[PDB]
């Protein structure tokens, strides 16, 4: 047996695109791989309860193309929170013109279509090589979570439950935080940790994380 | 010095370090490999079996590891088992009558020496699956762990060549050597010279038993890029009719290598040789999960007694812990302390972890002179929130439970489900594979996403809820077979972020009938507010907080295996009879609740049957209808709308 795109890929990366025009079967698949690793199959020789351990990053486009304003993202939106639940983040990613930004976004553009070589600044980003020499140096540890964060934290989180059931059951409403919500800000915490690859966790780095959770929707509002 | 060619074994050395061994050896690992009353570990066996008349014994790696002068011994039955057992046959026998001498009996003495004698290592050292097995390492004692797919009849082999000469009135026979028969051609030249006359009959030969049995492989390690492997190896007599499908198992055996005919036609090989197994123990159970239906099983149990082949199909007890039991089941707090200790990295979710307790119990399992048959089993459904441990308490269910398989989605059909028919790629015969329903024929069958599932695979379970039992006709194959397992189960609601004021008998997408008939649902809305979410929360975080979660033992928790031990005697020891006070708070319950159908009425009854089996109890009794009636209204919450 060899398998289909996914378990070729396992304590790796997949990508996604267009992912609303996909079928009702890719959707139960991934339903299971998000929460829980495995995939389970009952249609001929193969019985399996099979290992996938994979990394999904979906795209796609709402209904009509673009926004609309006078509608949620929770009805704009085509797939259903039922699954998106377990999407610990989730950015909207939607576009309304100024006539200052878009200037210098030619300028980019027009200067990487001029030559591949990106914007002159005074930096220097590097090659994959190198990025995943420090990425799998970094996947070495494991670090700890103190109890000084653990409050601020379970503050924080008992903040947005109320916050958002209360408040946000309205325009630019998106259901509800969760603790999938919590375990995804532990999990990037964490990986916070593993980057300054120090085996404790500070409390600088919550406030990072709630800071883009919810900067995610910023742009819901303008 | 004596020694065997290319090899650094000698018999009576080894019969001496093996007695000496065995006089001398007194729960020694306990001290040397830990800190853990009784004595002579071993010789306890080789004393009690005798009068029994039995030719087998089994026998670790680690007191070998244990003892002093048997670190050596350890590398040498490694290296060559067939040997060093061979070896160890008759130094067996020579302990025996060396150990007899200090014994006067009756006249026993008629069979030991005319008897064999045989070993069997079992917990030995640690093997990685099949990837390991590079050509360096082929022809060793080998560990493994995996499950069943596919059984195959019985191999005879020729074991002892009759011929028979054509004249003379003159018998003849041969026996074979190292695999083979040379027929002598010619015909006993003293009475009659005729160098190619004698023939040759089957009826007469004696036969060996060989079966062979394909594996599914399940390690703790796998590499960037795996899947599975199905292996096939060789069993012997005196061990058929042991595994077959519905089992998870450890094991052990030898690996080995053997080549393949290009046709029926003609010896011309082939450069790579297919490897296989050859099979000298077999561990049918384990301490992390009990174990069968000692009902179910029966005629398998008293095969097993006529064939004088014991090799294990219940975990055994000891007494000192049947008091322990008795004693634990004095207390009053069982009905918490059991939900606490089913899931302590979990917050509350009492009645849910109850209920999952009370099938684990299962029930009651009655049958009639011929046409009746009632399974303890009770069919469950969970429904509400994403974003909790539905998911993650099935997978445990899984893991703890014995014989089950899970299932997801839409990515399954009728075909995949029920029998279906393929073809070997060795033999290119038309050979079955059982059905993955089946298979969990007692115990777990757990499925997720229920909804989105096929019309056409959802069609099924009709009738699997009702008789365990599925039918099958296609290709050659006419049978109505036996499913008992149990069903067990997630749903999801209808639409997304829940309808709170709804008929939530309609707000799931599912009809009624296929809802109803469940014995039970579970219901994990979220009703946000602190005293139930901060708790949680630190619940959750200090799990995080260690590198795994020992100190979640505080607050009372028991551990897995007293746990387990004490279930399985439960399940395999009481029958409650039904009692008759309970029968008037039964019927009312059922009927006032009715304001949706019959089926809930045998809910209650095979879950407070449980009930009754919990706390040990021979009966029924009233209060269970109590808990039963009161925590199925708790289930779907039946104050709110
Ligand atoms: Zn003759």
């Amino acid at each position: 047996l060899e398998g289909g795109a996914l378990v070729l890929a396992d304590n790796g990366i997949c990508c996604i695109d267009e992912f609303d025009k996909m079928d009702e079967s890719d959707r139960t698949a991934i339903h299971e791989v998000m929460e829980q690793q495995t995939i389970s199959i009952s249609k001929a020789g193969i019985n399996t309860t099979l290992n996938a351990r994979t990394s999904i990053l979906a795209a796609a486009n709402p209904l009509y193309g673009r926004y609309n304003p006078r509608l949620s993202p929770l009805d704009n939106i085509n797939l259903p929170a039922a699954l998106l639940s377990r999407f610990d983040i989730l950015f909207l990613m939607l576009d309304i013109p100024s006539r200052d930004d878009d200037e210098k976004l030619a300028e980019h553009v027009t200067y990487v279509h001029m030559h591949n070589k990106q914007p002159d600044l005074d930096f220097t980003p590097v090659e994959p090589s190198k990025m995943r020499e420090y990425i799998a140096y970094a996947k070495t540890k494991r670090p700890v979570m103190s109890e000084a964060v653990n409050d601020y934290v379970v503050q924080a989180y008992i903040r947005l439950r109320q916050d958002s059931k209360r408040e946000m059951d309205s325009k630019f409403s998106f259901g509800q935080a969760t603790p999938r919500t919590l375990l995804g800000i532990i999990r990037l915490s964490q990986a916070l940790a593993k980057l300054r690859l120090a085996d404790m966790v500070d409390i600088d780095d919550v406030e990072e994380a709630l800071r883009l959770v919810r900067v995610s929707k910023e742009s819901l509002y303008q | 010095l004596r020694i065997i060619w290319g090899t650094n074994v000698s018999i009576q050395e080894c019969t001496t370090n093996f007695r000496n061994f065995l006089m001398s050896f007194k729960y020694k690992f306990r001290k040397i490999l830990d800190e853990r009353d009784e004595e002579l570990y071993y010789i306890k066996q080789l004393n009690e079996m005798r009068e029994l008349g039995t030719s087998n014994l089994n026998l670790d790696a680690r007191n070998l590891l244990a003892y002093k002068q048997t670190e050596d011994l350890y590398h040498q039955l490694l290296n060559y088992p067939q040997e060093v057992i061979s070896i160890m046959d008759q130094t067996i026998k020579d302990c025996m009558v060396s150990l007899i001498v200090d014994n006067n009996l009756d006249y026993d003495l008629d069979e030991i020496e005319t008897k064999f004698y045989k070993v069997r290592p079992y917990n030995v050292g640690s093997c990685k699956g099949m990837r390991e097995l590079n050509p360096n390492d082929i022809d060793k004692l080998i560990n493994l762990k995996g499950l069943v797919l596919r059984s195959t009849p019985v191999i005879p082999d020729m074991k002892v060549a009759f011929f028979k000469c054509n004249v003379c009135d003159h018998t003849m026979a041969v026996e074979i050597d190292r695999g083979v028969i040379q027929e002598p051609a010619r015909c006993e030249r003293i009475d009659c010279n005729e160098p190619n006359s004698m023939s040759l009959i089957h009826n007469r030969c004696s036969f060996a038993d060989k079966q062979v049995i394909k594996l599914q492989e399940t390690p703790d390690f796998v590499p960037d890029g795996q899947t599975p492997h199905s292996i096939s190896l060789c069993v012997y007599d005196e061990l058929v009719d042991s595994c077959r499908a519905g089992d998870r198992i450890e094991v052990t055996g030898t690996f080995r290598s053997i080549p393949i005919r290009a046709n029926s036609r003609q010896r011309v090989l082939k450069s790579l040789y297919k490897t296989y197994v050859d099979v000298v123990h077999v561990k049918k159970v384990s301490d992390k999960r009990l174990d069968v239906d000692t009902s179910t099983i029966e005629q398998e149990l008293m095969q097993n007694k006529v064939d004088h082949n014991e090799v294990e199909e219940v975990r055994q007890i000891t007494d000192q812990d049947l008091a322990k039991i008795r004693e634990v089941a004095a207390r009053e707090d069982l009905y918490s302390l059991l939900a606490r200790s089913i899931a302590p990295s979990i917050y509350e979710l009492e009645d849910v972890k109850k209920g999952i307790l009370l099938q684990l119990f299962g029930g009651t399992n009655k049958t009639f002179t011929k046409g009746g048959r009632y399974r303890g089993d009770i069919n469950i459904l969970l429904c509400g929130d994403p974003s909790t441990s539905k998911s993650q308490i099935l997978q445990y269910v899984h893991k703890i439970t014995p014989r089950g398989v899970y299932t997801s989605g839409k990515g399954s059909s009728a075909v995949g489900l029920t029998a279906y028919i393929t073809r070997d790629v060795d033999t290119k015969q038309l050979v079955l594979e059982s059905g993955a329903l089946v298979l969990s024929d007692g115990g777990v069958c757990c499925i997720d996403e229920f909804d989105k599932m096929s019309d056409s695979t959802r069609s099924v379970l009709h009738e699997v809820m009702e008789q365990q039992t599925i039918s099958i006709a296609k290709a050659g194959i006419i049978t109505t077979l036996n499913a008992r397992s149990s069903i067990l189960a997630s749903a999801n609601p209808i639409g997304s972020r829940y309808n709170p004021n709804l008929p939530v008998t309609e707000n799931i997408d599912l009809p009624p009938p296929l809802l109803s008939r469940f014995d039970l649902v579970y219901l994990v809305l979220d009703k946000v507010d602190e005293k139930n979410d901060r708790e949680l929360a630190k619940h959750l975080t200090n799990l995080y907080l260690e590198d795994k979660p020992e100190h979640i033992s505080q607050d009372d928790v028991l551990p897995v295996e007293f746990l387990t031990m004490y279930i399985s005697y439960a399940k395999e020891h009481i029958h409650p009879i039904i009692t008759e006070a309970a029968k008037t708070e039964l019927v009312r319950a059922y009927v006032g609740m009715r304001k949706a159908t019959t089926r809930q009425l045998e809910s209650m009854i095979r879950l407070a049957e449980a009930h009754a089996k919990m706390k040990l109890k021979n009966v029924v009794e009233l209060e269970d209808v109590q808990e039963a009636v009161r925590l199925i209204r708790s289930a779907i919450k039946d104050y709110a709308t």
